[PDB]
């Protein structure tokens, strides 16, 4: 019957600055609220229990506060090592999680386009890959154009975890067509991003 | 040293059952309730239930009542979670976690991936993403490998057998409507290297016992 809601769902904070994550519950004198850090491929790690007691070994920059229904995980001086998803927990309810990332200066993507290989074409399919490399922030618009026809809903995007070294993202966009569809046309990926003064288009002719 | 060590990833078809184990050591097994928590890929944490290892008494989330069974074997300090009548939305990493006196989970198993799907295990097809002028910007060329149509997760990718880590980006897999996964791995290198330095992506799909090494050559 208890529902935990975290705010915000995602958070970008500059290196060495303060990050705060909120958690409110639906609802001996203990508060029975825990905070967990989770990095990809790892189980969550307990940071704070009883709302404000740090687990030994957790850096002092992690602190918890709050009472009753409203609780807050604070990270003073965010490190790149703290990029993770944080969860609150009360009894058997978990918050929905809050992604924490390093905020950094805008970095425009370098754009690269890869035609389908002949190996793939012989297998009967054609994947066109558009690479957006080392950019920030994560929002980027990738438009596919096939003989200048704007493509909608037939590509798939994937985005890396933020790079711990330079705090950037990379993104791949894959347009997949049947070999037959690919042969019927003569291919461009147009990238819009905060760091680009005008869109960058990379294109190639089939053949 | 408290450790909770879970059994390995499993793949199940819809309608089947899965049983995950969790071997505890480093503390008195019967003194702490063991809970199960699951996490679908990219999603949050979902509590499933607990077992009192000292009695076998259980309590399950209403969402799993009638499908989950938790048991333990105290002689080998092992907790078990069985989930039956599986559907693809039971695809998740299942965790065992020991509750503490503060009603927090201070110790977690490493997780057990359970994939529920009708798809058959299948190694990837690996296709080069070749560097050319159309993947060259300011003396930097990008190249990569497309790792297509495999099941289940995961695959690992390295470059030049792990000697090449700078500039490497391996993208999270996307699950296609076919039920198969595909990803790309890319690396950015100096353009001046393309005529002298060989680039090979090493693709390892342990579920299908597939390893592919693909040379990626310019143009």
């Amino acid at each position: 019957d208890i529902v935990m809601t975290q705010s915000p769902d995602s958070l970008a904070v500059s290196l060495g600055e303060r990050a705060t994550i909120n958690c409110k519950s639906s609802q001996n004198n203990k508060n029975y609220l825990a905070w967990y850090q989770q990095k990809p491929g790892q189980p969550p790690k307990l940071l704070i229990y009883w709302a404000s007691t740090r687990e030994s070994g957790v850096p002092d920059r992690f602190s918890g506060s709050g009472s009753g229904t409203d609780f807050t995980l604070t990270i003073s001086s965010l490190q790149a090592e703290d990029v993770a998803v944080y969860y609150c927990q009360q009894y058997y309810s978990f918050g929905g999680g809050t992604k924490v990332e390093i905020k950094r200066t805008v970095a425009a993507p370098s754009v690269f386009i890869f035609p389908p290989s002949d190996e793939q074409l012989k297998s009967g399919t054609a994947s066109v890959v558009c690479l957006l490399n080392n950019f920030y922030p994560r929002e980027a618009k990738v438009q596919w154009k096939v003989d200048n026809a704007l493509q909608s809903g037939n590509s798939q995007e994937s985005v890396t975890e933020q790079d711990s070294k330079d705090s950037t993202y990379s993104l791949s966009s894959t347009l997949t067509l049947s070999k037959a569809d690919y042969e019927k046309h003569k291919y461009a990926c147009e990238v819009t991003h905060q760091g680009l003064r005008s869109p960058v288009t990379k294109s190639f002719n089939r053949g | 040293q408290v450790q909770l060590v879970q059994s390995g990833a499993e793949v199940k078809k819809p309608g089947a059952s899965v049983k995950v184990s969790c071997k505890a050591s480093g503390y008195t097994f019967t003194g702490y309730y063991m809970h199960w928590v699951r996490q679908a890929p990219g999603q949050g944490l979902e509590w499933m239930g607990w077992i009192n290892p000292n009695s076998g008494g259980t309590n399950y989330a209403q969402k799993f009542q009638g499908r989950v069974t938790m048991t333990r074997d105290t002689s080998i300090s092992t907790a078990y979670m069985e989930l039956s009548r599986l559907r693809s939305d039971d695809t998740a990493v299942y965790y065992c976690a020991k509750i503490s006196g503060s009603y927090s989970f201070d110790y977690w198993g490493q997780g057990t991936l359970v994939t529920v799907s009708s798809a058959s295990t299948k190694g990837p097809s690996v296709f080069p993403l070749a560097p050319s002028s159309k993947s060259t910007s300011g003396g930097t060329a990008a190249l990569g490998c497309l790792v297509k149509d495999y099941f289940p997760e995961p695959v690992t990718v390295s470059w030049n057998s792990g000697a090449l880590t700078s500039g490497v980006h391996t993208f999270p897999a996307v699950l296609q409507s076919s039920g198969l996964y595909s990803l790309s791995s890319v690396v950015t290198v100096p353009s001046s290297s393309l005529g002298t330095q060989t680039y090979i992506c090493n693709v390892n799909h342990k579920p299908s016992n597939t390893k592919v090494d693909k040379k990626v050559e310019p143009k």
